[PDB]
């Protein structure tokens, strides 16, 4: 009774996929890692 | 606490002030330089809406919310305690302070639904036929988003929304 | 003063307030006065007459008001908050009548 015109993540419509707090826990993780990375890259 | 009293003796009417005592406030606050009633008793973030006892200080006989001015809560306590005496009505306690009504008692309803943690009145809220698909979904409200800045010791964000 | 002129005064035969302005207490049966002494109050009814005794001696604030379906009503100030002495007559000698 809902539907996504079209296909589902391809078009000017896409379904609404929210961000998850898992999500966000893993980006700034990676960001932690990069961080320290330059670091050691500075010098 | 002032009990007016009123008497019809001779087609005459009297009417005449009496003061009871009011409990002064317990001898000892934890954090005596705070300013709100709350505060100094250092229950901010703390009391639910399960706390009667500490909920109960603050309403009249009849079961209404006491006025700001008289109380002198910080504002945002106020309104959290509001919520929190409203929720506490829904939930089927303080049966004591229910306004009486000698007619009302006669009246048999099937038996009070029990619920809890209900935001909004009984009345109002219109049943959610349409539902909605994983991605667009009608949320049903449970508490109040006031109350969340209370304490977690689950160290896990309370659910408003399911 | 406006719920007490709203409600047609015109129906009361004398009303006295006696007081004690030195009493610690006092600003309730004031104010009362105050309301009472409003002009369209006293435009309502002519025939009402709004009679002030003051003494210092006394220490009772009180006020006494009789209307014509033969009511004598005795409010007695000490503890008595303003609205409310306005309020109880309202409803007494308005309704009443
Ligand atoms: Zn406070």
């Amino acid at each position: 009774r809902n539907r996504i015109p079209g296909r589902q993540w391809i078009g000017k419509h896409r379904r609404p996929r929210p961000v998850s707090a898992q999500a966000k826990q893993n980006m700034i993780r990676r960001l932690e890692t990069e961080a320290e990375n330059q670091y050691w890259l500075s010098r | 606490f002032r009990e007016v009293v009123e008497i019809l003796d001779g087609k005459t009417t009297i009417i005449e002030g009496r003061i009871t005592e009011t409990p002064q406030e317990s001898p000892n606050p934890p954090n005596p330089t705070g300013q709100c009633p709350i505060c100094r008793w250092n229950l901010k973030h703390k009391y639910n809406y399960e706390d009667v006892l500490l909920l109960s200080q603050f309403i009249r006989p009849h079961g209404g919310m006491l006025p700001r001015r008289i109380t002198g809560l910080c504002q945002e306590e106020h309104l959290k305690i509001e919520e929190c005496v409203k929720m506490a009505h829904r939930a089927g306690l303080l049966p004591n302070h229910r306004p009486k009504l000698p007619e009302g008692f006669v009246p048999k309803s099937k038996p009070r639904l029990n619920r809890y943690l209900t935001r909004w009145s009984p009345r109002s809220v219109k049943p959610i036929y349409n539902k909605g698909h994983r991605w667009n979904k009608v949320r049903m409200p449970v508490g109040s988003p006031l109350l969340k800045d209370n304490v977690s010791y689950s160290g896990r964000p309370l659910l408003l929304y399911h | 003063a406006a719920a007490l002129a709203r409600l047609g005064l015109r129906a009361v035969k004398q009303v006295r307030v006696q007081f004690c302005p030195f009493e610690k207490n006092v600003e309730s049966t004031r104010t009362f006065l105050q309301a009472v002494s409003s002009e369209k109050v006293r435009c309502t009814n002519l025939n009402c007459s709004v009679i002030a005794d003051v003494r210092h001696d006394g220490s009772e604030p009180c006020v006494d008001v009789l209307f014509g379906d033969g009511h004598r009503l005795i409010m007695r100030g000490a503890h008595l908050t303003a609205q409310e002495m306005l309020t109880a007559f309202a409803s007494h000698i308005q309704a009443r009548g």
